[PDB]
RNA sequence: UGAAAGUGAAUGCAGGUGGGAACGCCCUUGUGGCGUGCACCAUCGACCGACCCGGAAUGGAAGGGUUUGAGU
RNA sequence: AUUUCCUCAACCUAUUCUCAAACUUUAAAUAUGUAAGACGCCCUUGUCGCUUAAUUGGACGUGGGCCAUCGAAUGAGAGUU
RNA sequence: GAACAGAAAUCUCGAGUAGAAUAAAAGGGUAAAAGUCCCCUUGAUUUUGAUUUUCAGUGUGAAUACAAACCAUGAAAGUGUG
RNA sequence: GUCUACGGCCAUACCUAGGCGAAAACACCAGUUCCCGUCCGAUCACUGCAGUUAAGCGUCUGAGGGCCUCGUUAGUACUAUGGUUGGAGACAACAUGGGAAUCCGGGGUGCUGUAGGCU
């Protein structure tokens, strides 16, 4: 009871979203991909050509090659006791840029914007992110906000 | 304004429903009556109880427009004595009927060729229905611009001095 | 005790459940009467078979009719046998109902005068069912969703329109004109 | 009888033996690690004498 | 009875010598690239090396 | 038309609902090969209204389309073409105009001049042996059918003769014969200078004079004869080449802005919505 | 190297790039910067054989190739 | 009676009891992919037979400036044969 | 609605999110199409390497993106190695 | 601002009924010689401006249907982790954490890029 055809068990994985069938938005074809870009793989069931295998659906990797209609994407997959370099040729309908990559780009930009300004003002810059610190001391007032005393409620059937 | 009902197309179809020498002579008379080539309607699907030949010509019809369409309609009413009933008119504003013994129309006849029946179906359209028929920017006609049965009956009674059955 | 296994194209060869009638008494009643409802609820997850339900409904119909008549009760069976229990013949064997905790098994709305009678009939049906069940008195009017106090106010304002056994409850939604005509005595207050 | 995630977390906490103890700076990252190992450790606020 | 598959110890075995990661190199083989890109890159690189050589020598 | 029908209904794209954009063709028209990166694909958008011809040179980006150059047949009278502003010849002239406008913008007007005097011969702008390749654009016919002799290829002919490199075969020009697969330059030269319109009027002077007056009323009231038409078109093409620049209009837009607000309806608020809702219920006599 | 008839290894400092042992020099007390760069690995080329090309009786010289070899 | 009556079935509508491993608009928890700069950040200029209308771009480079939270936490020497 | 005479065979007009079709199973996909009809065709071709799946990351099968040719089709962008 | 061409997102844009739309544009609309295609200049092709806002199109209004959004539902359902917890069991409670759907109620009913026209 187990077939190993390419698209076995992809019944929901390769479905277009509800009320998202039909036309493919043409901005997908106008995106530019360069070697070193970090892309997400997300299979469009409406484009049967250039389909990556279902293992790569929802995976993120680096573009190593650019062709007319496709990109080569480097993906590491565990195959035993080690990761293996996989090179998947994907048509650009199944690919999108990682949104964190622009977030990392902008954070670095803001880091150097802070660093240069801190240098000129002759002060520290403190470019390190920090985990959410313990909450600080405050002074909750009760004027016009008097405490309400609660009690546990008695049991009663609501059917 | 431009809310003028006029004839869009007059369709005339043989009601004989036979394939053979009668079918061929039906094309000739359809050609004579219209001045146009009688394209052959086909049999969509064969039936076990009738044995209609698949993808073979069974009926013939032509589409007629223009001023000669009114003439064909006028000579159809004249042989119909300008008498049609209420239920003929369709819910979308079209009307039609059917007359046997097409000899009664003004075409010379001989008893050799055969007797054929010839029907009428007049499609009614105000100007501006091109909106729903053009390929580009194809819209939908507004509700008030559509044609109802009452409108096309009044158009029929406005001219031709016709009357309609009071069922 | 597997995942639900109902009749389907993959399970066409199925027996019919031994219970087919789920409604009893004055089924075509109204809303003004039968104002008090008593429920028999399942206290644990049991698998009541259609035989056990069919046995209960026959017992409940006979006792209730003899004691109060036919026009003073609206007995109905909530549980439905849709799961198919299999067996090896001497393949499907029977139909059972998967009822969770707090699922109503039989609900009867009667008069407040028949409050004690409705309790007793619903109490006897516990001996037919497996597992444990409790008798509770509904805080809702019959088979509606509203409390008795609220339903009274909706009835006194004039926003309730009787439709057979059930009814129509006005809402702030839809074309006004239809709502106006339908509710004659109701006051569409302008705020 | 230590499952893999908790075993790794106690290694990262340098809590390798029973009754071992460490000081940890309390932040959101440390707090979520201690949540995973709640059955295996105990922790609280130490005073100056401690 | 044969056909006795199980994954119970397999994940433990994989982690004994860990999930190894492949070595990352500065340069990957251009045999994975488009052949037209690869052919022209040979000429571009050859000219860059020639130009770097001349500028150092003529300095 | 139940609620579940509406709930599950998926609308087509907006420009597909209004029957304007063929997205199947649009994708193939503008989709650059990814290893050419940000080199834009340029379309020659040619559109016809009932009275005028629209020629645009467009590239596509993620956020929308960008017009490199434009030419409108409404600007032809400035060059001397005031009648037949929607015919095959007007399509030709407005194509030549946008071709000269685009080339100046990309700085290639002097290097690629196309045909100065068209003779209706099929040719593409050849690339200079040692120099820039010609500006390349692809024909975007929209929803118009590409039958032989269609006006979209007239504007494509005009733009090609203007120096733009447009790939095309002459299989859809007027006068091309599908039986012999040969192009008759005579009819094609005739269409370029508007002779087909010249022959129509001349036919109408011979028979049905009342039809002639009703048809070319715009050309009559200027006293234009069929012999003049070739001269006007030939001179206009020359005037287009000498000065192709688009003169930016100086009409006051603020006046149009202020005028259009006066006729612009306003949208009601909740306070008024409560007012009219009470009034209608009051007038219904049911409160 | 090729089944074989056969043919048979330097454009260059026996090449370029990245990391790099050891050594030298500058800082200024840092997990430094700078210059050579052994071994090894990754990588772009060159050279020999096979193969696939065009290709101006016998020979295959210059020009090539996504390739190929347990080569230099 | 091509004029009707109802139990007869059929269908339409609005309510209404109850379900799905091989139903579904939604949609968790847990699990899971990637990233957290020195192979990094800004300009000058070089190469090419690829690509562009085009030194246009792409790829690889050169030379200069940012080495003081070198860019979340925690921990720990690591990898190849 | 029109015929003919039950027959919704045929024809006409409206509504119609696909509830049809798409060779054969099921699932996925598809509406100016991937469905139906029409026109032209042989990319169901020759050659090389790279890649994915099963996987030992061996073979076999099947599949993807390219490259060097030669072609089909289209006005063209393109599309086509069943 | 309005309109037109080409778009981006692809219903806060769809469907429905009814009110308004000056200018320009768009449209309907006048013809069939040429190009072209049809049983049929209906459509598709050309060639035009006599006529019309009436249809399309635009905008406004429905205690409209759908759609979008925020709250209630509800920390409820479910769930990671824990106990030599309860209970014959079915399950349940508790502990350290994560946390819906649906219905119902309120609000909303396209925004925007490029290029060019318009009392
Ligand atoms: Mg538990
Ligand atoms: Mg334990």
């Amino acid at each position: 009871p187990h077939s190993y055809g390419i698209r076995a068990r992809t019944r929901y994985t390769f479905q277009r979203g509800f009320r998202e069938h039909g036309q493919i938005r043409l901005s997908t074809y106008l995106k530019t991909y360069k070697v070193g870009d970090i892309v997400d793989i997300k299979v469009n069931g409406a484009v049967q050509k250039g389909m990556p295998h279902k293992y790569y659906h929802g995976k993120t990797g680096v573009v190593y090659n650019v062709t007319q209609s496709s990109v080569g994407v480097l993906i590491y997959k565990v195959v035993g006791n080690r990761y293996m370099e996989k090179r998947v040729n994907v048509r650009i309908e199944h690919v999108k840029h990682s949104k964190c990559r622009q977030d990392f780009l902008d954070r670095v930009k803001a880091n150097e914007a802070k660093r240069k300004e801190a240098k000129a003002q002759g002060k520290t810059v403190q470019l390190r992110r920090q985990p959410a610190p313990p909450a600080t001391a405050h002074f909750v007032s009760t004027e016009n906000n008097e405490p309400v005393t609660l009690h546990p409620v008695a049991y009663d059937t609501t059917i | 304004p431009m809310k003028e009902l006029r004839i869009s197309k007059l369709v005339l179809n043989i009601s004989l429903g036979e394939s053979g020498d009668r079918l061929t002579r039906a094309a000739k008379v359809l050609e004579q009556l219209s001045g146009q080539t009688p394209v052959f309607s086909k049999a969509r699907y064969t039936i076990r109880r009738f044995g209609i030949r698949r993808n073979e010509k069974i009926a013939c019809h032509v589409t007629v427009r223009g001023p000669k369409a009114e003439e064909i309609l006028e000579r159809g009413l004249k042989v119909k004595e300008y008498e049609l009933k209420k239920r003929n008119f369709s819910a979308t504003g079209n009307f039609g009927f059917g007359i046997q013994e097409h000899i009664d129309l003004g075409i010379k006849y001989d008893p050799s060729i055969g007797i054929y029946g010839m029907d009428f179906y007049v499609v009614m359209d105000r100007p501006g229905m091109r909106v729903a028929r053009r390929k580009a920017q194809r819209g939908r006609v507004g509700y008030t611009h559509k044609i109802n049965a009452e409108d096309t009956i009044n158009w029929f009674k406005q001219k031709y001095d016709a009357v309609v059955l009071g069922k | 005790k597997n995942k639900p296994y109902p009749k389907s194209r993959y399970n066409r060869a199925v027996p019919d459940s031994k219970i087919r009638i789920f409604d009893l008494g004055r089924k075509r009643a109204g809303v003004d009467e039968f104002p008090l409802c008593i429920h028999l609820v399942s206290n644990e997850y049991e698998q009541i078979t259609s035989e056990a339900l069919e046995a209960a409904r026959i017992c409940a119909n006979k006792y209730l009719v003899k004691i109060g008549g036919k026009d003073s009760f609206h007995l109905r069976v909530r549980a439905h046998p849709f799961h198919v229990v299999r067996i090896n013949k001497m393949k499907p064997n029977g139909l059972v109902a998967r009822v969770n905790i707090g699922q109503i098994l039989m609900s009867v709305r009667t008069k407040d005068s028949s409050r004690a009678t409705a309790i007793e009939a619903l109490r006897r049906c516990q001996y037919k069912f497996p597992g444990q069940q409790r008798i509770i008195v509904s805080k809702k009017w019959g088979f509606s969703q509203y409390a008795r106090d609220e339903y009274i106010e909706k009835r006194s304002r004039g926003e309730i329109i009787p439709d057979g056994c059930y009814a129509k409850f006005l809402n702030k939604r839809g074309s006004l004109q239809e709502k106006l005509d339908l509710f004659p005595e109701a006051s569409f207050n302008l705020a | 009888n230590i499952p893999p995630k908790a075993r790794k977390i106690m290694q990262l906490l340098r809590l390798i033996q029973i009754n071992n103890g460490v000081f940890v700076k309390f932040n959101k990252a440390t707090k979520e690690m201690l949540q995973v190992v709640e059955p295996y450790v105990t922790y609280g606020i130490p005073n100056l004498k401690t | 009875k044969s056909k006795n598959h199980t994954n119970h110890n397999q994940n433990k075995k994989a982690h004994r010598n860990g999930i190894k990661r492949p070595q990352k190199h500065r340069y990957d083989s251009l045999k994975y690239r488009d052949a037209k890109f690869r052919r022209n890159q040979k000429f571009a690189n050859r000219g860059t090396v020639e130009a770097i050589r001349q500028a150092k020598a003529s300095a | 038309k139940s609620s579940p029908y509406f709930s599950r209904y998926q609308t087509k794209y907006r420009r597909r609902r209004e029957g304007k954009t063929d997205y199947y063709a649009r994708k193939r028209l503008i989709a650059q090969a990814k290893n050419k990166y940000n080199a834009p694909k340029y379309r020659l958008v040619v559109r016809f209204s009932n009275r005028f011809v629209t020629c645009q040179i467009v590239s596509s980006r993620v956020n929308g389309d960008y017009v490199l150059a434009h030419a409108h047949s409404s600007e032809l009278p400035r060059y001397g073409i005031k009648w037949g502003l929607a015919n095959w010849t007007a399509a030709y002239a407005t194509g030549l105009l946008v071709a000269r406008r685009a080339l100046a913008k990309v700085g290639l007007a002097d290097k690629y001049e196309g045909v100065t005097e068209p003779e209706g011969e099929f040719e593409l702008t050849e690339a200079i042996e040692d120099g820039p390749r010609p500006f390349k654009v692809f024909l975007d016919v929209g929803l118009k059918r590409t039958s032989t002799g269609s006006r979209v290829f007239g504007a494509m002919k005009g733009a090609s003769d203007g120096g733009l490199f447009i790939p095309h075969s002459p299989n859809r020009f007027p006068g091309f014969d599908i039986e012999t697969e040969e192009l008759d330059d005579e009819t094609l030269r005739k269409y370029i200078y508007g002779g087909h319109v010249a022959e129509y009027m001349e036919m109408l002077i011979d028979d049905d004079e009342e039809r002639y007056q009703k048809q070319f009323s715009g050309l009559i009231a200027d006293g234009i004869e069929s012999d003049q038409l070739e001269d006007i078109y030939a001179e206009a093409y020359a005037k287009i080449r000498e000065d192709p620049s688009f003169q930016k209009s100086g009409k006051d837009a603020a006046a149009f802005k202020a005028e259009s607000l006066k006729y612009t309806q306003r949208k009601l608020t909740a306070e008024e919505r409560k007012e009219r809702f009470n009034a209608k219920v009051i007038e219904a006599g049911r409160a």
